[PDB]
């Protein structure tokens, strides 16, 4: 969008090292009294050169505002001013004088305010009276820009404005430098069709304006075509801003005659203004008989049919510098958006078009057979003998299984790993403590069974050695292990095999046990 | 959705209106005036009627507000009204009342339009029978 | 008796002084004047349970957002959030709005109201209202001029807050006036003000 970078250069043209603007912006300062504003007067008072002052995001109280009016009266080379929302809060009884102060202030100053910015206070009649005195006296014959959006003035507000406007240029022009508006922002205001022709009419005397925003106004075609009117004597119109507003049919036609004898517009946004697919026709005429320089046209929302869409389409192609078309929301067929696709690729842009995204048209032995860890439990006491009583210690090979199946159902719970320890010591003590039972014997198999080891027969070797690691370890820690093995767990336990990276604890605890032997 | 904050028991609900006879009831547009700005400021659209009690006999004009059924005009008829047709629209009917609608007495002009013009008719002939009635009273 | 704080918010020139009013008095305020800071009103209801009052802080919608306002919304306890049917860009605020209140308060009865619905350039539809969808609110379409739906919103809130979903307006606890009362020192003037009335139009469309 090249109104952000429009706007990026314009604000970096006015950023200073020293000695310009001042900012409370988001501060939240509840200025409710005048010794409350110390802090700001001490601060304005201090400042050598002063070109700005922004009020942001502040509340600011009858008694502030008057000392802020005594501080600023020293202050001779302001040249703006923006006051945007500096009244949240304050009922109608505060506002009137807080902005009449600051007019005095600012008038006996002898300030030139090449901006004024008063957005987004809650104004209204009230406060168009309260800010009128300063609009029209000496300090704003210079004024360039004149921001009043969301304002919420009103028909009364938009009358007393435009009333004031008028004096200012007669005076202006009285004195020898007239009056020379050029960036008029209006918008949210309800000036729904009395304010906008009071407002066209101020504009028809000012012959210099170069932007023009008025969206969500409320205006509907009788006020439109005055609007358009007074827009046609202006010939150094730059921007269009009248989104959402109501033309239906005859705003639209309006514009176009408007538009016809305009030969600078650069930006024309019509969302929301319901057009209606007749207007747009116009529109598209009126653009393709001559309007250079167009960089951007919005028709969003507007009720637009297919054939209304395909030839605004047509008549935008011919443009040179075009950079953005808005038709998203129209009432658009599915495949009426392929052929506007195919229409725009015929030309060079094929993109310039916005995102149509928005369209219509006894147990123990049962226990081994499945160990569980649960199935442990049940036994109580008794299992620390029961499965050394049942498995036959005579042969290795038993015992190993027995070892096995116990110690699968290892858990790291803390009963059933006691359980499971002194079961394992109960049966390696009835088994270590036998004359026909060879240690060797009974070391191979077990590490053939955890598949460290390869066998003669191909035992299949089993899924998780968590369980088997961590009996070991806890075994390797009593005395009737043999201190003659621990050099054969070691090897076969530093020993790389994928079934052991998987247990990276147990393994590691087991190496530490066994090297502390 | 949300739990609820405050529990109130139901409760009877009673209208003066057991010990009365409605006399009339229509549909209309009540129009109170506003004597700071000097123009008609609508006061409601609903059912005004005039009823009558039985034992204390006093004639009470009455109406409330369509949805809310909030009163907007309710006041006593005396010999002293002087209803009498608005020039201006048609089918319109204009009187001084003490309205006793919102907290307290207050004089007002009310402005009454009717659907019709038999409608307004037959409120007028009714106002002017009821004072008829109070004034042979005495 | 019973109060809640009701918060009545939404952007400039959608309704809400107008809706309140035309609450509380009846009239048709056609004039658009500002509201400045917040309004309190009171709007006393009668209900098959009992007499209920919406203390309703008419705020402004000129205002931004942010802490500066958050004193409206202290101990809230339901918020009516309105945007204009006949301006979209009106309606693209409603998410911020919403935000706004719960930040502050964070569970309450919300409800959305699309205000103007007699105007027939309708720019935002039913089909396009979907804001409500994503969140949990009760989405009503009013218009304070010809009194459509103008009071289902005060009658959801009811709903809600008291905790019954059966809960609908009685007629009203109206008794006979106390006594006929004039002063004939200001009767003359009273006369004089029909000597006007009678030179003056309804305000008839
Ligand atoms: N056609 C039509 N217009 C309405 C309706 N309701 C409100 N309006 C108009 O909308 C305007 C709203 O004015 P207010 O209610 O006083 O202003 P507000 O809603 O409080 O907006 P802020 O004060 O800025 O917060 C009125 O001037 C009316 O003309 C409606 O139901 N139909
Ligand atoms: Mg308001």
């Amino acid at each position: 969008a090249s109104e952000d970078i429009a706007k990026l250069a314009e604000t970096l043209a006015k950023t200073q090292v020293a000695g310009g603007q001042l900012s409370f912006k988001g501060k939240s300062l509840k200025l409710n009294t005048a010794e409350d504003a110390k802090d700001v007067i001490k601060e304005i008072e201090d400042f050598d050169s002063l070109e700005a002052l922004r009020l942001e995001g502040n509340t600011v109280g009858v008694e502030a505002a008057r000392v802020i009016a005594k501080a600023l009266e020293k202050k001779s080379e302001l040249k703006r001013c923006h006051w945007s929302d500096m009244f949240t809060g304050r009922l109608r009884t505060e506002i009137p004088p807080a902005l009449i102060s600051l007019g005095e202030g600012l008038i006996t100053a002898g300030a030139q305010l090449v901006e004024l910015d008063l957005s987004d206070n809650a104004f209204g009649p009230d406060g168009v009276q309260g800010f009128e005195a300063l609009l029209k006296s000496s300090a704003c014959f210079t004024l360039q820009e004149l921001k009043l959006n969301n304002c919420g003035m009103g028909i009364g507000g938009g009358k007393i404005l435009a009333a004031a406007l008028t004096e200012c240029h007669r005076k202006s022009s009285a004195q020898g430098k007239p009056l020379a508006l050029k960036v008029f922002v209006a918008g949210r205001n309800r000036l729904e069709n009395d304010g906008a022709t009071a407002l066209a009419e101020a504009f028809r005397v000012i012959g210099t304006l170069e932007e023009v925003h008025m969206p969500q106004n409320g205006i509907n075609h009788p006020g439109i075509t005055a609007l358009a009117q007074a827009f046609a004597v202006n010939p150094l119109l730059r921007v269009i801003n009248l989104n959402d507003n109501t033309f239906t049919e005859k705003g639209a036609v309006a514009m176009a005659e408007t538009l016809k004898t305009l030969r600078q517009v650069e930006v024309i946004n019509f969302g929301d203004c319901l057009v209606r697919s007749k207007g747009a026709v116009a529109i598209a005429d009126a653009i393709r008989g001559g309007l250079p320089k167009l960089k951007e046209l919005n028709l969003s929302f507007c009720e637009i049919k297919r054939d209304a869409a395909l030839a605004v389409a047509e008549a935008m192609a011919d443009k040179a510098e075009l950079e953005k078309l808005d038709l998203n929301g129209n009432t658009l067929g599915e495949e009426g958006c392929e052929q506007l696709q195919e229409v725009l690729e015929g030309f060079n842009m094929a993109k310039v078009l916005a995102s149509l995204s928005d369209d219509e048209d006894a147990d123990v032995s049962t226990f081994l057979a499945f160990p569980s860890p649960e199935k442990l439990l049940r036994l109580g006491p008794k299992s620390s003998v029961l499965i050394a009583q049942q498995t036959d210690t005579s042969d290795p090979e038993k015992v190993v299984s027995a070892f096995l199946k116990v110690s699968s159902v290892f858990k790291d719970e803390a009963t059933v790993r006691m359980a499971v320890q002194d079961a394992v010591d109960a049966l390696m003590q009835k088994a270590f403590n036998s004359s026909s039972f060879n240690s060797n014997t009974f070391l191979t198999r077990l590490l053939v069974h955890m598949g460290l080891l390869k066998s003669e027969d191909k035992v299949k070797a089993i899924a998780n050695l968590y369980g088997p690691l961590m009996a070991l370890n806890h075994m390797v820690q009593q005395d009737y292990f043999p201190k003659a093995l621990a050099p054969l767990l070691l090897a076969f336990v530093t020993k790389p095999n994928s079934a052991l990276e998987s247990c990276s604890f147990a393994r590691h605890s087991l190496l530490q046990t066994l090297y502390k032997v | 959705h949300f739990e609820p904050i405050v529990s109130l028991p139901e409760v009877e609900v009673k209208s003066g209106e057991e010990d009365e006879e409605i006399l009339f009831k229509e549909r209309a547009k009540l129009y109170r005036w506003d004597r700071d700005v000097s123009q008609w400021k609508e006061r409601g659209v609903g059912d005004i009627k005039i009823l009558w009690h039985t034992m204390k006999n006093y004639y009470r004009i009455l109406m409330r507000r369509d949805q809310v059924f909030k009163v907007c005009a309710n006041h006593v008829i005396t010999k002293t009204m002087e209803l009498k047709p608005l020039n201006v629209s048609n089918n319109a009917l204009v009187w001084t009342a003490s309205d006793y609608a919102d907290g307290e007495a207050k004089v007002e002009q009310l402005a009454v339009r009717f659907k019709t013009k038999e409608v307004a008719d037959c409120f007028k002939k009714t106002f002017e029978e009821c004072q008829q009635n109070l004034m042979k009273l005495q | 008796q019973v109060q809640f704080k009701l918060v009545l918010v939404g952007d400039g020139g959608t309704g809400k002084t107008t809706f309140v009013k035309r609450h509380l008095t009846g009239e048709f305020e056609k004039k658009y004047v500002a509201t400045l800071g917040v309004e309190v009103h009171p709007l006393v209801f009668h209900t098959n349970r009992g007499p209920i009052k919406f203390n309703v802080w008419d705020t402004a919608g000129l205002e931004k957002f942010g802490g500066l306002r958050d004193g409206y919304y202290i101990q809230a306890q339901c918020a009516i959030i309105m945007f204009d049917v006949t301006s979209r860009v009106t309606y693209k605020n409603v998410p911020n709005w919403h935000r706004d209140l719960v930040r502050v308060c964070e569970n309450i009865p919300i409800v959305l109201c699309g205000n103007k619905v007699d105007i027939k350039d309708r720019k935002v539809k039913a089909k396009s209202i979907v804001f409500h969808r994503k969140k949990n609110l009760q989405y009503y379409d009013i218009s304070a001029k010809s009194n459509y739906n103008f009071e289902k919103p005060f009658l959801w809130l009811a709903r809600k807050l008291i905790g019954d979903p059966n809960l609908e307006f009685v007629a009203m606890p109206a008794l006979a006036p106390p006594e006929v009362v004039m002063d004939p020192a200001l009767a003359a003037q009273y006369e004089h003000d029909l000597e006007v009335a009678q030179t003056t139009a309804l305000p008839d469309e």
